[PDB]
């Protein structure tokens, strides 16, 4: 119906609305997990000159 | 030209739009290739220019006309020799060759314009007779240039 | 398997689900389906807010720039070049163009490269214009130097002369060729002027009073090595100037040679994306949104048709997402559509002047289609005036391929679409003439012998004559020339006119009641039609029906009196007692019952719709009406008698003494006179009588067919339907 098809996009539009979202929920958290993550790489690299140091 | 295009365009995408934009901007400020005197003066030592920003150097920046005009036309007279070198080897119909000579002359008529007291220069270089030759020259575009530049340097000298 | 123009075509309002991303391709194909309009959407606010704002104003733009094209061509010694083949291609073309795409740009980007270039072009050539124009007076020269017009030297001569109250040397010698001055903006002859004199204050006064006097002046120089060497400097930059104003001139005229074989064609192509755009407005495409939606009116008949196309254009454009249209409920009135044919444009169009159908009513144009040719026949008459008339229709009619590609202008103006229209009114005046019998005003005999007065005459006896039968076709030759001639011809054709009328009358309101049954609305057909029909007929059909048994009764020899030639109804206005001279048995006497039952119908009329606040302020409104334009119209029907008789008449009297004096009979004179009289003769009846007459008789049943008969059932006005489509632009618009 005309109802329905107006119903329909309307639905199509939100599920795109929702997908995009997700897409930059995703985008956020990825950063964030990445940042932790060379954090995390970074202070291992430290933790190794340190051991190196005390080595030498 | 063509990101110039885009950008006029109306993408439905905001991520899309928003990387037309940033290639928009990073050409605009590789633009500054233009505005580098010193990269006119290398294509200068190049023997061969192109149809770069820097051809719109003079036009964009009438600042490098003093520094065309320094050392006694010393701009001038190698945009001179470098079409003197052209034509003295022919090859007109060479595409790169003909490229090479439609930007010397653009650039030329943009400096001559730019200082008439540089026909002077031009014309004790046999470049006023040269580029009048010039102006029967096989290409569209390099005949064009040259009645362009003809006209520029021949109104400029009425005066 | 398509609609006509019995009505209005079966509307429709389908749901356009244009995807994003083809939206330019789509909009532009469906437009050129001609085929579909779009409905006004998300018009609440003003024009420069609008989403399509930027291409709509460089697209103008460019439309700027070719017209700067087009101007300055037009200035120059050269036309366009490809009009034929760019118009045939976009006037009623197949579903399969070459859309442009990106190639807009192209040509956005390629005017803008123009009008740098030709302008810069322009600049150096009136540059060097003023330059050559500088030395050219500089080249014919050679104390007071300078040049001048020969005309003005003496003035010159005087005013130098007369400002020092002394004397000074001077010396003059005429130009050999006038120099086009920019000052005087014309070749004009010039002299040159050369003075003398000793002060410097004399010489600078020379100045003034030479620059005031319009004189351009010239460093020329005493020595004669100096001057030559100045000339030679002259000479050497002049060959350069002359060299580069040939090379200059020669690339713009073969620039402007080449583009405008194009210029042409691209004026044409460019116009599209200005309707294309401002369309596609209407289809509220927000950027953030994605799959845009959109409504406009089609053909019922067509959906099926235009859904084929677009989906073979998608096809064509490789858009994998399906292009999908849903009709929705159509609460809002949509407008009437006639698909006519070359054949009846001009009827249909001519009778929608007056006002739109209403959404599905009963066209009036498709009736008109005859009855306005042959109500303004039966008011225009004459054989051979028709017969000029029907040529002239001729000439546009055969000539339809030639006229359609050529400017309507003064010469022919709406006569561009009335070549078929004129056609029909003209074989119906051939009729009109056959049952007439009059080829001009002149009466023609080829049918059987009519009334025969009395084989014994004397020399200048007054003459009946004897009904010795009935002429089987039209009026009966003999009647011309008779004393009796004019109340026998008036008699007959008002009888014409009223039946007829009345005839037409019946035609028309029977179309009421076909709209509202094809509408299933009953109550309105019982308010209106029915007790409208009735009182009509009642009245004046009732007068129909006498006038046909008053002629079909033999009269005298029935024995009985015989009315009076339109008597009887008015005779009935007084009272039921019939006066006398009944016209069958009750005949006069039974009518009291239609006249008591329209007289009892008309408060039933006034009441019974209203029946169901101001409604029944406009129901009393709408009856009064009704039969004020009943009476008045029905009266008005003596307008075709009224112009036939004139037209009649006219032809009489300019028949009689503007033609045929038959002077100088048998002599080569009197040829002459003839000659000039029968030129003059023509030139009268063709303008004069065709142009105004025909005109007016055209007018008469124009308005005829407006209000008496289209009012009595065409009441609905609805939306017009103009979809979205062009054919070309070449019209030059500024």
């Amino acid at each position: 119906s005309q109802k329905n098809g107006i119903a329909t996009l309307l639905q199509a539009e939100k599920e795109a609305h929702e997908i995009v979202s997700k897409a930059r929920k995703y985008r956020q958290d990825k950063l964030k997990q990445a940042k932790t993550d060379a954090a995390k790489e970074i202070d291992s690299y430290k933790i190794q000159k340190d051991k190196e140091l005390k080595e030498f | 030209p063509t990101v110039q295009s885009l950008s006029e365009r109306k993408y439905s995408d905001e991520e899309l739009r928003q990387d037309i934009s940033n290639l928009k901007e990073i050409l605009e400020n590789e633009y500054q290739e233009l505005t580098s005197f010193d990269e006119y003066v290398a294509e200068l030592d190049s023997k061969l220019l192109c149809w770069s920003p820097p051809h719109v150097d003079n036009g964009f920046w009438s600042d490098n006309i003093d520094e065309f005009k320094k050392d006694n036309y010393k701009i001038f007279r190698q945009l001179i020799e470098l079409l003197q070198a052209k034509v003295r080897n022919g090859d007109v119909n060479a595409k790169q060759e003909k490229i090479i000579i439609q930007v010397a002359l653009n650039d030329i008529t943009h400096v001559v314009e730019l200082l008439p007291e540089s026909i002077d220069v031009l014309d004790k270089t046999g470049g006023k007779a040269d580029i009048m030759e010039l102006l029967n020259h096989s290409d569209s575009r390099v005949k064009y240039e040259a009645l362009k530049a003809t006209q520029a340097i021949i109104g400029y000298t009425f005066k | 398997k398509e609609e006509a123009i019995f009505r209005s075509a079966e509307m429709a309002l389908v749901q356009f689900y244009i995807p994003q991303e083809i939206s330019r391709d789509s909009a532009y194909t469906l437009g050129q389906l001609g085929l579909v309009q779009f409905r006004d959407l998300n018009s609440k606010v003003r024009a420069f807010q609008r989403t399509f704002v930027n291409e709509i104003r460089r697209l103008d733009n460019v439309e700027r720039q070719y017209r700067y094209f087009y101007s300055l061509l037009k200035k120059h010694d050269i036309k366009l070049y490809e009009g034929d083949t760019d118009k045939y291609l976009d006037g009623s073309g197949e579903l399969y163009v070459p859309p442009s795409g990106s190639v807009i740009d192209d040509y956005v980007r390629n005017a803008s490269y123009l009008e740098e270039r030709l302008i810069q072009m322009e600049d150096a050539t009136d540059q060097i214009e003023v330059q050559k124009n500088d030395l050219e007076q500089y080249r014919f020269i050679l104390y007071v130097t300078g040049v001048i017009a020969r005309d003005k030297v003496a003035t010159l001569e005087q005013i130098l002369w007369r400002v020092l109250r002394g004397n000074l040397f001077f010396k003059t010698v005429e130009i050999e060729q006038p120099v086009y001055d920019v000052k005087t903006r014309e070749y004009k002859h010039k002299n040159a002027f050369i003075v003398f004199s000793h002060g410097d204050l004399i010489i600078k006064r020379i100045r003034k009073i030479a620059e005031s006097l319009d004189a351009n002046l010239y460093d020329v120089d005493s020595s004669n090595e100096g001057r030559s060497q100045q000339l030679a400097k002259v000479n050497k930059n002049l060959s350069d100037l002359y060299t580069v104003l040939k090379t200059t001139s020669t690339t713009l005229e073969s620039e402007l040679y080449a583009i405008a074989k194009e210029l042409d064609s691209w004026f044409q192509d460019v116009t599209r994306e200005k309707a294309i755009f401002e369309i596609l407005n209407k289809s509220n495409y927000d950027t953030n949104r994605k799959i845009l939606i959109a409504e406009g009116w089609i053909p019922r008949d067509e959906l099926a048709t235009l859904q084929a196309r677009l989906g073979e254009m998608i096809a064509r454009l490789g858009i994998d997402v399906p292009s999908i249209i849903q009709v929705l409920d159509t609460n809002h009135t949509p407008p009437t559509f006639h698909r006519t044919n070359k054949f009846t444009a001009g009827f249909q169009s001519i009778c929608d002047c007056y006002g739109i159908a209403q959404y599905r009513e009963i066209n009036a144009g498709l009736p008109t289609i005859v009855t306005f040719p042959f109500m303004f026949a039966i008011m225009f008459g004459d054989m051979g005036h028709g017969f000029l008339m029907t040529l002239a229709a001729l000439s546009l009619v055969l000539n339809e391929k030639k006229i359609n590609k050529m400017k309507r202008g003064e010469i022919f103006d709406m006569a561009f679409t009335g070549r078929y229209i004129i056609l029909l009114m003209g074989v119906f005046s051939m009729y009109t003439g056959f049952l007439y019998n009059d080829i001009f005003s002149k009466t023609m005999t080829i049918f059987k012998s009519g009334w025969k007065w009395p084989d014994h005459w004397k020399k200048g006896e007054s003459i009946t004559a004897t009904s010795v039968g009935t002429y089987p076709i039209g009026l009966d030759w003999a009647w011309h020339g008779t004393e009796n001639a004019l109340l026998f011809s008036n008699s007959y054709k008002m009888k014409l006119s009223i039946l007829m009328g009345f005839i037409h009358m019946t035609y028309s309101y029977f179309f009421s009641l076909a709209n509202h049954l094809y509408f299933n609305s009953m109550i309105d057909i019982i308010g209106n039609f029915i007790p409208g029909l009735l009182f009509m007929q009642g009245i004046f059909g009732y007068l129909s029906v006498c006038i046909v048994y008053k002629w079909a009764v033999d009269w005298v020899k029935d024995g009985k009196p015989a009315p009076g030639l339109l008597n009887m109804l008015i005779n009935m206005f007084l009272s039921p007692g019939t006066i006398d001279d009944e016209l069958y048995p009750h005949q006069a006497k039974v009518q009291v019952f239609l006249l008591l039952m329209a007289l009892v119908c008309i408060p039933w009329l006034l009441l019974v719709k209203p029946l169901h606040g101001d409604i029944m302020i406009h129901q009393v409104i709408h009856t009064i009406e009704f039969c004020l334009n009943c009476v008045s119209h029905t009266a008005s029907y003596l307008r075709l008698w009224a112009l036939s008789l004139a037209h009649a008449q006219l032809s009489s009297v300019l028949w009689t003494m503007t033609i045929q004096i038959a002077f100088g009979f048998r002599g080569f004179v009197g040829v002459f006179m003839t000659v000039a009289l029968f030129a003059m003769w023509f030139a009268l009846t063709c303008a004069v009588l065709v142009l105004m007459e025909g005109t007016s008789a055209m007018l008469h049943s124009l308005r005829l067919h407006w209000v008496e008969s289209m009012s009595k059932f065409f009441v609905g006005e609805g939306l017009p339907y103009e979809p979205f489509a062009f054919e070309y632009k070449d019209m030059e618009v500024a």
